[PDB]
């Protein structure tokens, strides 16, 4: 019954939360601690991993969603292409989240989404924004994301570094789009 | 005592099953309501969950944790990453088995622990076997291709399921070896 | 190869259909 | 006369205790084990059962309990739970087949438990005991085969001796049970399955050495020990 | 009583039906619950149980003294003749569980067809023990009583005997 929320926690919702705030001080995800309604602690912990996936989705969605605005002086044309391609992936990920059956068992939801969860968390860490606010460190670092030839080259060295792993198709697609300018 | 088992074996503790880093998963060992007979069965089941938690930890530690940033075979390496990639996919049928269990428990609201013991008893043997494969790599700081030999020498295991399971991993890692050979040659 | 020929008090004779494999292998190898 | 205090467990609980014992389980409140000898607990009483007959039947199950416990202990020892690269490769095949048999036996016990928990059908000790009778027939033969193949020499120092001895007590006991008759054809089929899935390693070593032409064994498993093969190829 | 007896007739003797080497399963006690004379009924009934322990012992030790493959086949047959004597002790308990008034005499009646198969198979077994008929002459002592005349034990010994021929038709089929 509560799992319906979790299905939509994969997307941004309010039942669980992504307070755009400092990790664990005001940044929050809805949780039941100590007294709870038919929710032993383990249930909250499983919800917490799904929450990790949720926070990564919301942050990455913001990062890519922020469009050029037609006056993007700080970033480059190639960064704008990068964000477009990333949004293409995000749309597909959202589609799978939708394609999840509404009626599904509590453990089965998380076990179904493990592979995509780790894939997405990796994709997040690939970008500074996703890497920042991991949950283990604050939003203070705010690591500078490369732009231009720096960005393109950084992507390609990461492609060499992570060529063989399961995650490589995503990098290839991003690079194909990014090179066009 | 039913659904909590599937949570813990999925690898997230509950109050009944205290995780301690030293003892892995561990029952509190003292509840007046349950008699000692079920406790031993629970511990036997918890061994598998302990191994699963240790596996998930090690995998998370050495795969995707960084964007390739001290590089050294024990610490890091393409081959180590390939081993982690193989390990999670070899552990996938355990995930599916627990899934089918939850479906059948949705079907029936009163199922003994012995039934769980049965349906999971095939992995009860495979997981300990893979444990030494990882353990030698950690202990000996095995470097580069030597992991390939390390798994190959346990490919002569006299357990057919263990043999096939490790064979999958060696196929994956031969992936990267063939790949590096695919540039220089 | 033992198991296929197995699948079609005759226990010693059951073993007697497993030695011609060694005989063939040696016959090809003596060659 | 002074009455003695007794736990007064329910007869239905007794079958559940027997079922988990017949599957791989320890530290059951019934059938307390002390030194690897599973023994009926000293004081158990039930409503529609006298102490002595209950002791007799429970001891009779516990005798089989000792067999299943010892086989489970052996399986545990050589499941990988525990030297550096010492795969025995024949003890592992034997325990693997033993494990398959124990899986099927555990399935039958699981069906009985499912029937016990949710129905009005009465399952009592006599019913279940005589229901498992075919399996109990298998277990005694299995105990004899194990108790000769692996426990003949308790110190069991050498390894080729152990391997050859196990293969030679299966090949012998199959002949022993081959001519008992066509009455059941159960024991011989069990023993033959054990033999096939215990000889698989030796014949894999054979076929490899046959065509690929390099003898390949560890723990000195095979009978033609290539002790002198290391330097002789130098002589020509 | 009606479960202690429906198990004492089986292998497990119990306190009521004390076992002894000279004579087996003779309850010998003055009980208020049982009627005074029911012990006599119980004695006649315990003859059947006593016999059952004796066969079970005999199958146990087989499958210097007696030995062979035929004692590993006659005993396998002696399991099968006793199988409808196990099922027919399960069914009694199933009926007794529900009906609360049913008395011992139904046990008597229901297990009265087993006071002809058992006593005249017991002479076969004591013959095979007192005279060391170890080899192929076991077929003789089974076929010599299989002529019989009492139909319950004429078909029982037939089930026993056919197994022995099942062994003899593979010993003398390997030979031929």
């Amino acid at each position: 019954e509560l799992v319906k929320d979790v299905l939509n926690v994969l997307i941004g919702v309010v039942s669980a939360t992504f307070s755009l705030c400092q990790p664990a001080q005001a940044f929050v995800v809805k949780r039941g601690v100590h007294v709870s309604g038919a929710s032993p602690e383990s249930i909250s912990s499983l919800l917490s991993e799904v929450a990790e996936y949720g926070t990564c989705y919301t942050r990455l969605s913001h990062f890519s969603l922020q469009p050029v605005l037609d006056s993007l002086y700080s970033k480059g044309l190639v960064f704008q292409a990068f964000t477009s391609g990333l949004r293409r992936y995000l749309q597909y990920y959202r589609a799978c989240v939708l394609s999840t059956p509404p009626t599904l068992s509590l453990l089965t939801i998380g076990f179904l989404f493990k592979k995509l969860g780790r894939q997405l968390r990796y994709l997040a860490e690939l970008c500074g924004v996703g890497a920042v606010l991991p949950g283990t460190c604050g939003g203070g670092p705010r690591a500078a994301f490369p732009t231009g030839v720096k960005l393109l080259s950084y992507l390609y060295q990461e492609a060499l570094h992570n060529c063989s792993n399961e995650h490589y198709p995503v990098l290839l697609s991003l690079l194909k789009t990014s090179c066009e300018p | 005592m039913i659904h909590e088992l599937l949570l813990a074996l999925s690898g997230y503790p509950g109050s009944i099953f205290t995780w301690n880093k030293r003892s892995g998963l561990q029952v509190s060992q003292d509840f007046p309501f349950l008699h000692p007979s079920e406790t031993s069965v629970l511990n036997r089941l918890c061994r598998l969950g302990t191994d699963y938690i240790r596996f998930t930890e090690f995998i998370e530690q050495y795969t995707g944790h960084v964007q390739q940033q001290q590089g050294q075979g024990g610490l890091h390496g393409i081959y180590l990453r390939a081993f982690c990639t193989g390990l999670d996919s070899v552990l996938q049928p355990y995930r599916q088995a627990l899934l089918d269990l939850e479906q059948e428990f949705l079907g029936d609201p009163h199922l003994s622990i012995s039934h769980v013991n049965y349906f999971l008893d095939q992995f009860q043997l495979l997981f300990p076997s893979v444990m030494v494969v990882v353990e030698q790599i950690k202990s000996q700081k095995i470097h580069g291709c030597q992991i390939l030999e390390t798994v190959y020498k346990h490919s002569c295991g006299g357990l057919p399921p263990v043999r096939s399971a490790l064979e999958k991993i060696l196929a994956v890692c031969h992936g990267v070896m063939y790949k590096q050979l695919s540039a220089w040659m | 190869v033992h198991d296929p020929l197995l699948a079609i008090t005759f226990e010693l004779t059951l073993r007697s259909c497993l030695y011609p494999h060694i005989d063939k292998q040696y016959l090809d190898c003596c060659g | 006369y002074v009455p003695d205090d007794r736990v007064l467990v329910t007869e239905t609980q007794v079958i559940r205790e027997t079922l988990w014992l017949l599957s791989g389980v320890k530290k059951l409140f019934i059938f307390q084990l002390i030194d690897g000898k599973v023994t009926v607990r000293n004081n158990i009483i039930v409503t529609h059962l006298t102490h002595s007959c209950l002791r007799s039947v429970l001891e009779q199950i516990a005798a089989y309990g000792q067999v299943v416990f010892r086989l489970q202990e052996f399986i545990d020892e050589v499941m990988g739970h525990s030297s550096t690269e010492a795969p025995f490769r024949t003890y592992q095949a034997f325990m693997w087949a033993l494990y398959k048999y124990f899986i099927s036996f555990k399935e039958e016990l699981a069906e009985i438990e499912k029937c016990i928990i949710n129905n009005d059908t009465t399952i009592t000790l006599a019913i279940v005991v005589d229901k498992l009778a075919p399996r109990l027939s298998q277990l005694k033969v299995l105990h004899k085969v194990f108790s000769t193949g692996v426990a003949e020499v308790p110190p069991d120092t050498r390894n080729v001796v152990r391997a050859s001895h196990l293969l030679n007590t299966l090949y012998k006991a199959i002949l022993e049970y081959d001519n008992v008759g066509e009455a059941s054809e159960q024991t011989v089929s069990l023993l033959f399955s054990l033999w096939v899935e215990t000889v698989r390693p030796y014949l894999q070593t054979v076929d490899e050495w046959i065509v690929h032409g390099h003898l390949w064994d560890g723990a000195r498993e095979f009978i033609i020990q290539r002790n002198k093969n290391v330097p002789v190829n130098h002589r020509d």
